[PDB]
RNA sequence: GAGCUGUAAGUAAGCUUUGAUCCAGAGAUUUCCGAAUGGGGAAACCCAGCAUGAGUUAUGUCAUGUUAUCGAUAUGUGAAUACAUAGCAUAUCAGAAGGCACACCCGGAGAACUGAAACAUCUUAGUACCCGGAGGAAGAGAAAGAAAAUUCGAUUCCCUUAGUAGCGGCGAGCGAAACGGGAAGAGCCCAAACCAACGUUGGGGUUGUAGGACACUCUAGUUACAAAGGACGACAUUAGACGAAUCAUCUGGAAAGAUGAAUCAAAGAAGGUAAUAAUCCUGUAGUCGAAAAUGUUGUCUCUCUUGAGUGGAUCCUGAGUACGACGGAGCACGUGAAAUUCCGUCGGAAUCUGGGAGGACCAUCUCCUAAGGCUAAAUACUCUCUAGUGACCGAUAGUGAACCAGUACCGUGAGGGAAAGGUGAAAAGCACCCCGGAAGGGGAGUGAAAUAGAACCUGAAACCGUGUGCU
RNA sequence: GAGGGUAGCGGAGAAAUUCCAAUCGAACCUGGAGAUAGCUGGUUCUCUCCGAAAUAGCUUUAGGGCUAGCCUCAAGUGAUGA
RNA sequence: GACAAUGGUAGGAGAGCGUUCUAAGGGCGUUGAAGCAUGAUCGUAAGGACAUGUGGAGCGCUUAGAAGUGAGAAUGCCGGUGUGAGUAGCGAAAGACGGGUGAGAAUCCCGUCCACCGAUUGACUAAGGUUUCCAGAGGAAGGCUCGUCCGCUCUGGGUUAGUCGGGUCCUAAGCUGAGGCCGACAGGCGUAGGCGAUGGAUAACAGGUUGAUAUUCCUGUACCACCUAUAAUCGUAUCG
RNA sequence: GACUCGGUGAAAUCAUAGUACCUGUGAAGAUGCAGGUUACCCGCGACAGGACGGAAAGACCCCGUGGAGCUUUACUGUAGCC
């Protein structure tokens, strides 16, 4: 749904409309981190980062950089994933 | 567990009742007697009743 | 198609795009007890024989197969006792055993409390309990029937007849059938007369408008009964995949809320998202997909197969059977004027001019053909598998059990039988400073909130303490 | 002292209605079963109008019933009431 | 307007309040719902509002429908908390002092004195219990007081057999029984044969050692059964 | 043992209680009613006249068309025996 290694764009949170990329990913919870937001403090005292819902992030369209939703058409044999609202290849 | 070998007889359940038409259990027994027969193997003793060995029947 | 080694943390050491972990179909391994089956036994243990094999110069030791009982089939099988037959030793057998849903069905045996305002006939009740046999359904089933019309035509189940006719210390009370309206709906095979062998196996034959043997010119495989084994493509289950549509400002920790402007809809069912979302996620409407296993179905294979009526010399059509007496039982019907049908004892018939029934019995009419055997459907029930619903409960409620509950615990034993749910959106579960030996507390810090600090959502009353205005 | 036997419509008793798991004129557990009780106890919100009886008869009846007398609501006849 | 009536047990009749759910319509709510507490408010009654504190997500209003619809009593059931009351009791009994440990000592360790049993409060072992046994740490709960201690908590350890008791030996009383007898079913009894000690048969003693084992480990000296290769003597042996 | 101090620390009972006496009254024997007479507020150790004092829904007597055990020339049956 959401891979790591990914740009995303928060539409929904504290830190809501900062881009950001995917670092870790936690299915059984659906759960995924992204770099940048969603700064905890836990006293041990560091600073790291939190998990955020899959549900309040967007991947962001290669060509005009916007949120969009996911689709697939079998271009090859394989199966790929594209972008709503335009025609280009994630 | 006693029965006629021939035929089948076995005994039988009723009630006995009294003047006054009170009601208990009895038994109705078949006249079963102990004879010997013709059988294909040793000629062994049997229960037969005496139903049976009436029309005709080995001994 | 990217993470994974369960609850469960946490630390190590690891695997994975050369397809980890996961879902589904199919295979292999499967200790010991338990019907337990080599013998024994206080279940989860002990002790052997026989045949091979592994190690020891040799015993000791170990591994692999087999050895219970009863029953059914071939062989050898003195007895006492001439031939035989009881006992015996072998060989074979997806032969039997035990459990299961305390639901449904058919048999054997069979109470009491209670009602009658006492009680014995009666009722409770052929109910509870026990035993036996099965099946997915069981039981019944092809007129010796119902009746009185210018008739019907196997069985089963629902409505009505009807609380009627009746039964009854005529008290309490018990209580039908036929007709009529519907669901479902096919009927066949054996014994005898006769025909050729050596009592046997084949053919023939199955009935009431009377059928058949005998003599007469005499032609639809139904594997759910009707006779029993197999080969031919289409749907349905057991994993899944695509699948339309939203952006701003205000409050706030967070927007899905409010104010404004858009879009989709064979998709406005539902759940989750930091608050109440048709357009954020999983989905829904619609369509597609199956290696392999398992069901149903229908077009050819395959396995059986004698189709019609006039005449009736003679012969056949179920015997200790029908029926009667004595003592009981069951029919709604308590022996009563009790027909109709079952058991025990004793007597005991006839053979189409025959026999049975039409509520004692006789005569006349009408209907039918007992004493042999099978048969699907409509009907009843839920321990389980998939998909759904409710003017049903919301932790003293709902299953006894929302937590690892038939558990704790109580009893020698059969047996009885609880209490216990909630931090926050996210563990971000209080670094650091001060009082101790520690528990605890005061600051600081995380968090919207810490009197949300894990004896954690709100937090009534009884009850226990401190200070104050009047007395 | 140890191993065993006799089981409730039954056992055992030098005999007391004595004992059979702290219980015995008939043990304990589970079912029929929510047995029966003409007998005691209990029965949850508020207002308005009307308002008794403790008597006769019968009764296997006497602290229980039934009919009649007395109370209440509705529909009828119309001086029949004191 | 004018008049008349309105005490009440058993019991009869009528109009109403409040709680939970459903249908339709219309509303409120993070600028704060239900619930909880207070107030000097409203109606003829059951009862209804408003404001302020806490609370953190749902809830009223109108007309109809339905019912697990209203609590002070049943020697009622379950949970919590009082009075008796700082009251009764703290389960046969002789302790005193010095030194240590420790935050804290009449109650814990070490030493001295005194005291009690001694046909037993001493030493073994059968049944039964099943880790209560040893060492090092700890003080919430258990100990009828305290506790630095423990049969209590945590972490690790401890039981060694040819000769001892049982089986590879034997049978009492009883139990189970192939065939067999009896019995509505289920099953009862019983022959051959087995199971079954509290009895019979059967080869080892002394000393030492650990915190926990001792006819078991070690040292010394024995015994019983079985197997293997030459041998004295033996082929009428010898075994049964 | 009880009594004082230190440690620990229950129970039966309980409608709410600021709980006097005499003569009367009363469902006929009053801390609570009438009249009068006594009595400043709060503790501790003792005794037992009352609170018809506390445990036990009186086993004595009677009632129920309630139970159970026993007897006989009560009634109706029956296991066995002739």
């Amino acid at each position: 749904h959401i891979k790591k290694g990914d740009n995303v764009k928060v539409i929904a949170g504290k830190d809501k409309g900062k881009e950001g990329k995917v670092i870790a990913t936690l299915p059984k919870k659906d759960r995924v981190v992204v770099e940048g937001v969603n700064i905890m403090k836990k006293h041990q005292i560091l600073e790291t980062e939190a998990a955020i819902h899959v549900s309040n992030v967007q991947l962001l369209d290669p060509k005009t950089n916007e949120p969009t939703r996911v689709g697939y058409k079998f271009v090859d044999g394989k199966k790929v994933r594209i972008a709503k609202k335009s025609g280009e290849e994630i | 567990g006693k029965q006629c070998f021939v035929t089948g007889r076995k005994a039988s359940t009723g009630n006995r009742r009294s003047h006054a038409l009170n009601s208990t259990k009895r038994r109705w027994n078949a006249n079963l007697q102990k004879v010997r027969i013709l059988v294909d193997g040793k000629p062994k003793k049997v229960w037969v009743s005496a139903r049976a060995l009436k029309s005709g029947k080995v001994t």
